[PDB]
Formats: C-alpha cells, sequence, structure tokens
C-alpha cells in the first residue's frame, strides 16, 4: 500500500517567453497520465491551477508548458504532480522562478576593427540587457584550448592584442544573474564568428 | 489599463515631512506592482520606492540607497491608493514624484535598489516637491 515515487519534474523559463516543466513518466509499470497544477505563494489568490499546455511522450504526459501570462517571477511557483488514480500519490516543489531563467544564445554577432591592435565583438540577446551577464570565449587557429572573457551589462569586449596574421573564433553566451535573478545555467553558445586569415 | 494621479505635494523647509498620495483607478485588480519615481530639475528620472501589492508585507519593499530609512512607501489596497512616506527632508529631494503601476508578472525585474522606469506600465501625472534650506 505504500505509494510508488513519483518522478522529479524540471522547470525551467526561456528567455520569459514561456516555461517547460518535463518530467519522465517511463518508470511506471502501468504506463498513467500524470496531472499537473500549481500556484504561487504570498498570494491573495488562493486558487490551483491545471495544466493548459500538456506536453506527451508516446500517448503519455511528459511534461507542461506555462505561457508567460501564467508566470510569476520572484514569486515562489509551487507546482503538484500527481497520479490521477491515486490522489495520495502526489508531489510539492517549491521554486523560485528567477533563478531557473535561460535566455537565449546571443545573436548579430559583429566584429569592428578600430585600429590595427584594436577590435571589438559586438552582440545582441533578445533580452532586457540589464539582466544578462555575458562570457565570451575565443581563439585561434593555432590555439589548445578557449580563451574566455567575463562581460557585464556593456555588450562590449575589446581583443587584448590583435595578430592580423593569425585567424581569430569568438562565441558568446549569456545567463541570468545577478542584477535580476540568480540563475546557475548559461545560456546555449552563440554561433561562431570569425576575423583575420 | 490604470489610471494614477498623484497628490499631496509641496514646498517644505529642510527637515520637514510630506506625504504623497496616488489614487488608482481602472483595473486595479492587475496590477501587481507600484512604485514611485521621482524627476530633479534638469536630471534624468529615477526610482524611489517599489512594492508587490498582493504580499504578505514580508520584504515587499525596495528602496532606493539616496532614500533608505527616510522614505517608507505603503498601499491601501481597500482604498486603492499608494503612499510615499517622507521624512528628513533634504534639498536633493527637491522633484517632480511620479507613482507607476505594472501587470506584467513575468516580467524581469532589478532586485538591489530602487525599481527601473522599464519596469511601470501605467503611470500619473506627477506632484512636484520642493526641499529649501529655509522657510518657503
Ligand atoms: C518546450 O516545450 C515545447 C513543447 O514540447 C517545445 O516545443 C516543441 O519543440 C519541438 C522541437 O523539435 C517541435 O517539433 C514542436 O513542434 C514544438 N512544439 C510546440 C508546441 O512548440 C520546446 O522546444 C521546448 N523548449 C525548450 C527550450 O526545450
Ligand atoms: C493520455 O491522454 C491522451 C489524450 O488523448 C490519450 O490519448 C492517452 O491514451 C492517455 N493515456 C493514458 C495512459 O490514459
Ligand atoms: C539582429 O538584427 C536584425 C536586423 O537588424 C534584427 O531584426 C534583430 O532583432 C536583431 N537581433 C536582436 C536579438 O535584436
Amino acid at each position: 500500500a505504500d505509494p510508488l515515487p513519483l518522478p522529479e519534474v524540471q522547470c525551467f523559463v526561456f528567455n520569459v517567453e514561456y516555461m517547460n516543466c518535463t518530467w519522465n513518466s517511463s518508470s511506471e509499470p502501468q504506463p498513467t497520465n500524470l496531472t499537473l497544477h500549481y500556484w504561487y505563494k504570498n498570494s491573495d489568490n488562493d486558487k490551483v491551477q491545471k495544466c493548459s499546455h500538456y506536453l506527451f511522450s508516446e500517448e503519455i504526459t511528459s511534461g507542461c508548458q506555462l505561457q508567460k501570462k501564467e508566470i510569476h517571477l520572484y514569486q515562489t511557483f509551487v507546482v503538484q504532480l500527481q497520479d490521477p488514480r491515486e490522489p495520495r500519490r502526489q508531489a510539492t516543489q517549491m521554486l523560485k522562478l528567477q533563478n531557473l531563467v535561460i535566455p537565449w544564445a546571443p545573436e548579430n554577432l559583429t566584429l569592428h576593427k578600430l585600429s590595427e591592435s584594436q577590435l571589438e565583438l559586438n552582440w545582441n540577446n533578445r533580452f532586457l540587457n540589464h539582466c544578462l551577464e555575458h562570457l565570451v570565449q575565443y581563439r585561434t587557429d593555432w590555439d589548445h584550448s578557449w580563451t574566455e572573457q567575463s562581460v557585464d551589462y556593456r555588450h562590449k569586449f575589446s581583443l587584448p592584442s590583435v595578430d592580423g596574421q593569425k585567424r581569430y573564433t569568438f562565441r558568446v553566451r549569456s545567463r541570468f544573474n545577478p542584477l535580476c535573478g540568480s540563475a546557475q545555467h548559461w545560456s546555449e553558445w552563440s554561433h561562431p564568428i570569425h576575423w583575420g586569415s | 489599463q490604470v489610471q494614477l494621479q498623484e497628490s499631496g505635494g509641496g514646498s517644505v523647509q529642510a527637515g520637514g515631512s510630506l506625504r504623497l498620495s496616488c489614487a488608482a483607478s481602472g483595473y486595479t485588480y492587475r496590477d501587481y506592482y507600484m512604485g514611485w519615481f521621482r524627476q530633479a530639475p534638469g536630471r534624468e528620472r529615477e526610482g524611489v520606492a517599489s512594492i508587490y501589492t498582493r504580499g504578505s508585507r514580508e520584504g515587499s519593499t525596495r528602496y532606493s540607497s539616496s532614500v533608505e530609512g527616510r522614505f517608507t512607501i505603503t498601499l491601501d489596497t481597500a482604498k486603492n491608493t499608494l503612499y510615499l512616506q517622507m521624512n528628513s527632508l533634504k534639498p536633493e529631494d527637491t522633484a517632480m514624484y511620479y507613482c507607476a503601476a505594472d501587470d506584467r508578472t513575468w516580467l524581469p525585474r532589478v532586485q538591489l535598489g530602487g525599481p527601473r522606469e522599464n519596469e511601470y506600465n501605467y503611470w500619473g501625472q506627477g506632484t512636484q516637491v520642493t526641499v529649501s534650506s529655509g522657510a518657503p
């Protein structure tokens, strides 16, 4: 009569456009459409919201998608995964969404040569620029590893010691930290840009 | 859509006190964030204070470092009126004070200091506050 363990749901906000809470219900001996419900703490509305867009993986629910109008950043997100055939098998998680925001990868990588010993890299991230920090990796075709540099809300990196006879490669990614949140996972890497020959 | 209208401004000697009021009207059920901004003469507008309306007064307020411990922002949910108690006013507080309200629960917001201007959709017309060292 002991209730079975439930899968753990992983929620992530992607560029404050939507939220994907996903789980893997392939552990069940009998397959079941697990149901998702959610609400917010420090909120006078004591109402439980059912999932509006379930995600399916082989005819069984494998997650839920919340639209932007359903996301309350900076309010504690309580998500409840429940077994419909047995309501006693339920699990609730309390999440802080400001630490689970994942922005898109930086876009529009441009290089601008100011002098023969100074060139700058520029990018934009489809996101409030003052809420993102950035990491710039670069390497030449004669470098064994990468070279990273942290860039703040100013989206400008100046290449130290430019060598015109070497071909460079640049990539940048962003993270929702630390001014507007405390996220730990970075965004995906941007497409690589190149310079020189 | 909310409609804000400030009041309670004036000209006060340095060290005096003041209390602004900003009555909200319209769709006051969906404005989750409210704040106060001020604009000094010839200078850009800056955030003073911010508050989350539906919290339980548990860390739901944020103030600028320039007004911390001197200004307090409150909210009367029954009358739909925002307040900003101002004490120990110095001449640097002379500015045009605006209240603002926002309905975007998903919007990122600065968690250190006064509110940013981009974090609010609806604004009031403003009320003038003038602090002088002598008696005006
Ligand atoms: C969040 O979940 C949605 C829903 O599963 C994902 O959107 C789907 O992405 C696949 C990618 O191959 C498409 O084939 C589907 O048509 C998409 N469906 C919908 C409804 O958008 C989305 O990719 C997920 N986001 C992230 C960042 O993983
Ligand atoms: C889950 O719901 C979908 C919705 O149509 C249905 O097709 C599927 O058979 C259901 N699976 C189970 C195990 O009930
Ligand atoms: C990149 O540039 C294009 C064209 O100017 C623009 O439409 C797009 O919004 C830019 N990217 C971002 C993230 O703003």
